């Protein structure tokens, strides 16, 4: 993970431990939820913290951040993928293909995963735009 | 009846795809049967794969590899087709003796005649192999049959 | 679809609960029945051989005889298509069979190597261009009994074994021999035809209204009797196409033309020249629309209940246009053919005191001599008065009435039967295309046999040609056949059918015979009938036992009988009264001299002398054999015609008389020799190329039989079933017939074969994307899953909230 990336997870960290001892707790997460609008519940906060081996120092934080957001594709190999599936590369799917190749074939996406995947995916017209949701999943907009 | 070393995994492998192409779950839809041996390199007739187990459609029934393996080995024994036995085939429906059948009779042939291939697919072997007729619309038998007993990468 | 098999195959649905009925081969049997021939009892009582039977037809009994019981068979066979099939082969089962179908509306059976067709009497609707189209190329076995079949089999082998073909159909008068010609040639001038005037094919379809009109007349048995043979042969160049056409005709009745029977007309041509049909041509002809004004044609019946001599007379118009025919030569015939209508008008009364014979008005001579292109004072002159030459001289001498009615009838006969051949030369002109020509089809079509009650000259030469026939069928129906087995190495036991004819034929034929007496009695200036009669009776009577005197008449009103003959196909009464007129015919040269100079070119060709006739029966017996030698060089497909009843009405069956025809046909011998021996037998060399495909096991050229061992011996084939000739391989009834099921179960599998291959290369080329889309979709789902557990990741949904502000 770049180094400029690094310095933002910093920043990041001292913004969320209030009490400055270093470490982030439920009081600290809550408090700065709180700042922000919602406070995730005593119910959901500890589940947080559960996500750490032990204590929740700045080397923990910036781990549990590469595990989940490392080990993906370039914005280039996925909008490969779905080139292989469109052989009159006219850039598009038809919505109805790409969702039965996501929920009945290779690792099927359950109900909630299909969803989730397509309350926010480019679609008119019954064409599905598969560079405009690459670009998309790649979180960068 | 003895499946070498090489078939016996081929089969391990074309199960995977396919097994992977219906969900990924160890299981292969039992309509796709036919369709595994023909990656193999068996040219089973839909009768052979009803016989060894095969379903009319999609969702009927799942195989384990384990329910495989005999049903590939049954296939595996069936009778395949010969040039003379197909070019002898042909000379029944050529007149002329030249080796010539209208381009219509072919599509008669494949798509009436034996167990019915769908005009989709008639269509679809045609292009492949680039079967060409000549202005008065004929085609020159042998060598079609030559291209499809040649596989999709002849060279 | 199944719509054209209405009256050509068994529903066998409905018929499905026709052969599931109660049946017992120990129970039901067929027994001796007056009436009905055989009539379907159920045995009861046993007595050594006096077994007691119930006839279910009546709910009756009866006692028969152990030994007049015949087997009949199970509900399977019903309405069977091929009678050599029957578990039991009897005179009465053969009879069920060709009945049942026969009320079922099918009048075509297989009986064995021949057909059976019996006479329907009305249309059926089975002869459309449909039915024909279903039929084309058909195995026997494969559809239904039709003649259709008959004449493609004969095709068939024609192309395959490179040798003429002949179809013979044979019947009584009136079982209809001609309808099944007409048919036979339709099709296959409609699957062999080549790629005002019509075509060929049109041509020899149009020959025949034309040949009828002249050829055809009312009988007793047949409404439209054709009154002589005709053999037409249909000529297939290289491409397997027609290319031409000839044909032949036979004694042409020439009574008819100047004499009719009560009930019985003169040829057709006569009434439909006076209907007026198309009046253009009255004033050409000169006559008056009505056939009751002439005396040559109103001797019996004027009209026939099916024939409508104005339509009629339309078509032969058309039929002549359609044959090339210019408008003179069309004209030329008609006029011809009024001209004997009006000669018969022409009337002669005895001199004053000379009782002599003389003129008697001249309107009609006028007439006469008018389209025949002479004059009609150089022509009663001729007639009244001719000048007999020697050598070069001339005697002049007058002649009373019947002498001159005679020289007039003559005349008439002489003009019709010389016009008759000249109509026959002229179609064969047109139908003689120089095409290039390898092989022929010939059908014969010849006066059935037939019983008058008045039996003369023109019966015995019919039923004569019919007893030759016969018996060129059972020659090769049982001679032949069995000559062939032998020959081919086959051990075989002969067997006698007792089909034989020779008796009745060498009694006619032959020097010792008739004929031959009447030949030489025409040589002698004073032979009359009584002369005859002792040198007939000095021969044959008391010394041969076909030759018999006149029994006890058996039928209302008949004639004059000398010596009745026993006929194959019944014993037959003839009287020999002007026989030895009738067989040698006058040619008086003094009008022959006439005609022959006639500004009428038609009249002017029928009579040409020549440059610088023997007796009929001598002229028939020659022709006759010429014939039956050249069929001997055919390959022969006979059709039995049979006659239902003697109503003329449709669906009657009168058992009795459909027997009889079974019997001196030799229905059942042929099919008891069908099922003996082995019908089927084919070239080594044809059997290789048609059947190596049943075990393509072998093939490494290599000679006929060898291949043809290979392939028997590796399917199987029960040694019974067969016998390897020493050029030929013959096969039991049956047996050939499954071969080629099995070819063509062959042909479907590796038609299916070709179709699996397909199939596979189809796949195996999709292989490659489906396992580099396999690539593709893991790296989709893998991707839209980490995207999915970070938006939804507590964490995210902080670090989110936090960027902004950094
Ligand atoms: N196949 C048939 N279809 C319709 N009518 C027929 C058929 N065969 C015979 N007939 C009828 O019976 C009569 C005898 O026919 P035909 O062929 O002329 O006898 P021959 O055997 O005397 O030629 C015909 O004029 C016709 O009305
Ligand atoms: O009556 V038929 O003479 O044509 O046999
Ligand atoms: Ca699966
Ligand atoms: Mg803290
Ligand atoms: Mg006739």
């Amino acid at each position: 993970l770049p180094q400029k990336q690094i310095q933002e997870m910093k920043e990041a960290f001292s913004m969320i431990d209030v009490d400055r001892d270093g470490f982030v707790s439920k009081e600290d997460i809550k408090a700065i939820s709180e700042q922000l609008g919602r406070a995730p519940d005593d119910k959901e906060l500890t589940a947080m913290l559960k996500e750490a081996p032990g204590p929740l120092n700045f080397t923990m934080f910036l781990s549990i951040f590469s595990d989940k957001l490392s080990g993906t594709d370039s914005e280039e190999t996925i909008r490969n993928a779905f080139a292989m599936f469109d052989e009159q590369e006219t850039k598009k799917l038809n919505i109805e293909y790409i969702k039965d190749l996501l929920e009945n074939m290779g690792d099927n996406f359950n109900k909630d995963e299909m969803r989730m995947t397509f309350k926010e995916a480019p679609v008119e017209g019954g064409k599905f735009d598969y560079v405009k949701f690459t670009a998309m999943i790649k979180g960068s907009g | 009846p003895k499946l070498s070393q090489d078939e016996i995994d081929d089969l391990k492998d074309v199960f995977e795809l396919f097994d992977f192409w219906d969900g990924r779950d160890g299981a292969v839809d039992a309509f796709k049967l036919g369709d595994v041996c023909r990656c193999l390199g068996i040219n089973p007739r839909n009768e052979d794969v009803f016989a060894v187990g095969g379903t009319h459609k999609m969702g009927e029934k799942s195989l384990p590899f384990e329910e495989f393996l005999p049903a590939y080995e049954g296939l595996m024994d069936c009778e395949q087709g010969t040039f003379a036995d197909y070019m002898e085939a042909f000379k029944t429906f050529d007149r002329e003796g030249q080796g010539f059948i209208s381009g219509a009779e072919l599509r008669h042939v494949l798509t009436a005649l034996g167990e019915r291939l769908s005009d989709e697919d008639v269509d679809e072997i045609i292009k492949l192999t680039d079967l060409q007729e000549d202005l008065e619309g004929n085609v020159k038998y042998e060598d079609f049959v030559k291209k499809v007993m040649a596989g999709p990468y002849p060279d | 679809s199944d719509p054209d098999f209405q009256y050509l195959a068994v529903d066998r649905k409905k018929l499905m609960k026709e052969q599931t009925a109660a049946f017992d081969g120990k129970k039901n049997c067929w027994v001796p029945d007056e009436k009905e021939g055989f009539a379907s009892a159920e045995i009861q009582s046993s007595k050594g051989d006096e077994i007691t039977v119930k006839i279910v037809a009546d709910s009756s009994t009866r006692t028969v005889k152990k030994d007049d019981i015949q087997s009949m068979n199970p509900p399977k066979f019903e309405k069977l298509e091929d009678m050599a099939n029957m578990t039991y082969l009897n005179e009465a089962s053969v009879l069920y069979n060709l009945r049942s179908r026969y009320t079922s509306g099918l009048i075509y059976t297989y009986s064995g190597l021949f057909c059976i067709a019996v006479n329907p009497y009305r249309r059926l609707p089975i002869y459309t261009d449909s039915v024909i189209a279903k039929y084309r190329g058909k195995r026997k076995t494969e559809i239904p009994p039709h003649l259709f079949s008959v004449a493609d089999n004969a095709y068939q082998n024609m192309v395959t074994d490179r040798e003429n073909q002949s179809c013979l159909i044979t019947g009584e008068s009136g079982a209809g021999k001609t309808e099944n010609t007409k048919k036979v040639i339709m099709y296959l001038a409609k699957v062999a035809c080549a790629v005002k005037e019509g075509s060929l094919e049109d041509q020899i379809i149009q020959a025949n209204p034309v040949l009828e009109a002249y050829g055809n007349a009312k009988t007793t048995r047949n409404n439209n009797s054709s009154r002589f043979g005709k053999f037409i042969r249909i000529h297939f160049g290289p491409t397997g196409k027609i290319a031409g056409a000839d044909i032949e005709t036979y004694l042409l009745e020439k009574s008819r033309v100047t004499y009719q029977q009560s009930a019985e007309r003169n040829y057709h041509i006569f009434y439909q020249i006076c209907s007026n049909a198309i009046p253009e041509l009255n004033d050409v002809m000169l006559v008056t629309p009505d056939s009751g004004l002439y005396s040559f044609i109103n001797q019996g019946c004027l009209t026939v209940d099916n024939i409508d001599d104005v339509e009629e007379f339309k078509l032969c118009d058309e039929a002549f246009d359609i044959l090339g025919f210019t408008k003179e030569e069309k004209q030329s015939m008609f006029k011809c053919t009024a001209s004997i209508l009006h000669m018969g008008e022409m009337k002669f009364k005895q001199r004053p005191r000379e009782e002599q014979a003389e003129s008697d008005g001249t309107a009609e001579a006028e007439k006469v001599a008018f389209l025949c292109g002479i004059n009609a004072g150089d022509l009663l002159k001729a007639l009244l008065k001719p000048k007999v030459k020697v050598g070069t001289e001339m005697v002049t001498k007058g002649q009373n009435m019947n002498q001159v009615v005679n020289s007039v009838g003559a005349l008439a006969k002489s003009l019709y039967d010389r016009m008759f051949n000249w109509l026959v030369r002229r179609v064969n002109k047109t139908l003689d295309t120089k095409a290039k020509r390898n092989y022929y089809i010939g059908v014969l079509d010849i006066a059935g046999f037939e019983i008058f009650d008045f039996n003369s000259f023109e019966q015995l030469c019919i039923n004569y040609t019919n007893e030759r026939l016969q018996q060129f069928f059972n020659h090769h129906m049982f001679i032949l056949e069995q000559e062939e087995y032998k020959k081919e190495g086959i051990a075989w036991e002969f067997i006698d059918f007792g089909m034989d004819l020779q008796m009745c034929i060498d009694l006619i034929e032959k020097p010792m015979g008739i004929l031959s007496i009447l030949e030489e009695e025409c040589m002698f200036p004073k032979a009359d009938d009584k002369s005859f009669q002792d040198k007939l009776y000095q021969n044959h009577m008391g010394k041969n036992r076909m030759f018999t005197k006149p029994g006890k008449p058996t039928r209302p009103n008949q004639g004059p009988a000398h010596f009745e003959l026993h006929h194959y196909a019944g014993n037959v009464p003839y009287s020999i009264t002007g026989w030895l007129e009738k067989n040698k015919d006058p040619i008086n040269e003094n009008v022959v001299a006439l005609l022959g100079a006639s500004k009428e070119p038609l009249v002017a060709e029928l009579f040409k002398a020549p440059e610088e006739f023997q007796t009929i029966s001598a002229v028939h017996r020659e022709s006759l054999n010429k014939l039956m030698k050249n069929l001997y060089s055919t390959h022969p497909h006979f059709v039995r015609c049979i006659i239902p009843n003697e109503l003329k009405q449709p669906g009657l069956v009168d058992a009795e008389l459909v027997l009889h025809q079974l019997q001196c046909n030799g229905v059942l011998e042929g099919i008891r020799i069908c099922r003996k021996g082995f019908p089927s037998r084919l070239i080594y060399s044809e059997f290789k190329q048609r059947y190596s495909i049943l075990a393509p096991n072998a093939i490494p050229f290599v000679d006929g039989k060898t291949v043809s061992e290979k392939i028997l011996a590796g399917l199987q084939m029960d040694p019974a079933e067969y016998r390897l000739g020493t050029t030929k391989v013959f096969f039991k009834a049956g047996v050939l017939g499954n071969l080629e099921e099995m070819r063509d179960e062959r042909l479907s599998k590796i038609i299916s074969m070709f179709q699996a291959h397909i199939r596979g290369y189809l796949i195996r080329k999709a292989y490659k994307k489906l396992q580099d889309q396999r690539i593709g979709l893991s790296v989709i789902q893998r991707n839209i899953r980490k995207w999915l557990v970070l938006r939804n990741w507590q964490w995210w949904k902080l670090y989110s909230k936090v960027k902004p502000l950094l």
